[PDB]
């Protein structure tokens, strides 16, 4: 709020000016980071069933529906449990290009991608398969045979719940 | 290049290096033709101000 | 104007009102000399480049 | 990472501060539904494919690859034997043939 | 504009339902990435002396 604004501006602004290229420089890199991690894919694809993934729950790490927010009790639990011009002399906090959103939006789409088509969906056009097809060309990729899974589908399926819930008790609490 | 680095021991590598090697000794002044005086005796003696 | 440096003919014109010159950041490239009209570009004792 | 789609190569070529690479990459180029099964029951034995899944038309069944649609008959030598048809979850009634 | 997401689609999962490829597409992309940013170096006679 000084006077003879004008004269010091003209005497000391390009090196504010450089100064703020800067930290512009390192927003829009943060922004980059943000498309680097959540833009792999573009395609967005939804999951109409709940619980038929071979006997797999996956009501809370999906997202529910009937809710504005596109948002996942997990990530409902991981946006609560965080705290967070005059005021600052002019430093101002530029708003995310990728707002909250888009980024559950994002999470969503490669959750329903990787469900839906496993490791098909980047590739092209989605193609669907069952998920304890996919559950045996992933124990055939780590090296131990498929007979196993369809052996043991449901001790497999109650130990990922069991897990999962593990997850919930342990995020839902305070730590 | 020991003086940049301002040390007597040096490493193996490239090493930009700033000194007056030169150091000139010669000195030149170039004025114009002007040689009259200028009348500063006017103006500090004038008989009224 | 008093400094050490190398003096060099380039062919730069003046208007009669600009007796001193500056290049880009600000330093003075070349000046005119007041016993010859000449314009004599000035450059520096030591490239600096070694 | 490398292109979009399956990669089969990558032509790396020069530029003034830069390279740019030409990546040749395999795409899926048409879809078609088709009725899977984990496991065949054949003589009150599981089968399983050793590699490739199983895809009906009509009624009969083939094992084929995932990346394409290039349907081959059952044999001993597609498919490995192992358990037995009650624990496996969703198998079908179909024939072995053997060579 | 709001930013795209990208295209849209849909895919119906279903417990007994496969989707193979029955034709390919042999497809050449571009990815251009800078390698190096031109060098550069400062005078410190030039830049302090002049
Ligand atoms: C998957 O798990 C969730 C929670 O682990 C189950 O949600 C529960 O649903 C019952 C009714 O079906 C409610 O009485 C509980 O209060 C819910 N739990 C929570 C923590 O909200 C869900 O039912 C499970 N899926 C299936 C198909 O059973
Ligand atoms: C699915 O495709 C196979 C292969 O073309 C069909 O099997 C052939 O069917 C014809 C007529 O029934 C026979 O003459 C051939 O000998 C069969 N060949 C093989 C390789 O099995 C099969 O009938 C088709 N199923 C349907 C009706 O969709
Ligand atoms: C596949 O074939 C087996 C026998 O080869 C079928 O098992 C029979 O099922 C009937 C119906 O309940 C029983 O009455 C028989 O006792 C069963 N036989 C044996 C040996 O278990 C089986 O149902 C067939 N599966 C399908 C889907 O048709
Ligand atoms: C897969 O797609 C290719 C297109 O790249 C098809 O090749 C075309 O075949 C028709 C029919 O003979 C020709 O008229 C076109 O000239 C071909 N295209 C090119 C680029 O040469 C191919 O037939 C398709 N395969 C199947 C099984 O449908
Ligand atoms: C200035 O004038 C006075 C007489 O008014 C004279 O006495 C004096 O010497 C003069 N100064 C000079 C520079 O001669
Ligand atoms: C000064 O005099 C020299 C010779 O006496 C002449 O060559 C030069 O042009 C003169 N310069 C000016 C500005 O009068
Ligand atoms: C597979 O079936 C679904 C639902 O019936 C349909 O929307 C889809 O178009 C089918 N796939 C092809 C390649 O026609
Ligand atoms: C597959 O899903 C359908 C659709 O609800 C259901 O009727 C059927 O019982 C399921 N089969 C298995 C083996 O899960």
């Amino acid at each position: 709020d000084s006077t003879e604004c004008s004269n010091l501006l003209l005497q000391y602004g390009s090196f504010c000016t450089q100064l703020n290229r800067a930290l512009t420089g390192i927003a829009v890199e943060q922004d980059k980071n943000t498309q680097e991690v959540f833009a792999q894919v573009k395609q967005i694809y939804k999951t109409p069933p709940i619980k038929d993934f071979g006997g797999f729950n996956f009501s809370q790490i999906l997202p529910d529906p009937s809710k504005p927010s596109k948002r996942s009790f997990i990530e409902d639990l991981l946006f609560n449990k965080v705290t967070l011009a005059q005021k600052f002399n002019g430093l101002t906090v530029l708003p995310p290009l990728l707002t909250d959103e888009m980024i559950a939006q994002y999470t969503s789409a490669l959750l329903a991608g990787t469900i839906t088509s496993g490791w098909t969906f980047g590739a092209g056009a989605a193609l669907q398969i069952p998920f304890a097809m996919q559950m045996a060309y992933r124990f055939n990729g780590i090296g131990v045979t498929q007979n196993v899974l369809y052996e043991n589908q449901k001790l497999i399926a109650n130990q990922f719940n069991s897990a999962i819930g593990k997850i919930q008790d342990s995020l839902s609490s305070t730590a | 290049t020991k003086c940049t680095l301002k040390s007597f021991t040096v490493e193996k590598g490239i090493y930009q290096t700033s000194n007056f090697r030169v150091q000139p000794t010669e000195s030149i002044v170039r004025f114009p033709n002007i040689t009259n005086l200028c009348p500063f005796g006017e103006v500090f003696n004038a008989t009224r101000f | 104007l008093t400094g050490t440096g190398v003096l060099t003919e380039s062919n730069k014109k003046f208007l009669p009102f600009q007796q001193f010159g500056r290049d880009i950041a600000d330093t003075t490239d070349a000046v005119r000399d007041p016993q010859t009209l000449e314009i004599l570009d000035i450059t520096p004792c030591s490239f600096g480049g070694v | 990472f490398c292109g979009k789609g399956y990669h089969l190569m990558s032509f790396p070529q020069s530029a003034p501060h830069g390279v740019v690479f030409l990546h040749v990459t395999y795409v899926p180029a048409q879809e078609k539904n088709f009725t899977t099964a984990p496991a065949i029951c054949h003589d009150g034995k599981a089968h399983f494919p050793r590699e490739g899944v199983f895809v009906s038309n009509g009624t009969h069944w083939f094992v084929t690859q995932r990346n394409f649609y290039e349907p081959q008959i059952i044999t001993t030598d597609n498919t490995f034997v192992s358990g037995n048809c009650d624990v496996v979850i969703g198998i079908v009634n179909n024939t072995v043939y053997d060579p | 504009y709001t930013m795209s997401l990208g295209a849209e689609n849909s895919v119906a999962y279903s417990n007994n339902s496969i989707a193979i490829p029955t034709n390919f597409t042999i497809s050449v992309t571009t990815e251009i990435l800078p390698v190096s940013m031109t060098k550069t170096s400062v005078d410190c006679t030039m830049y302090i002396c002049g």
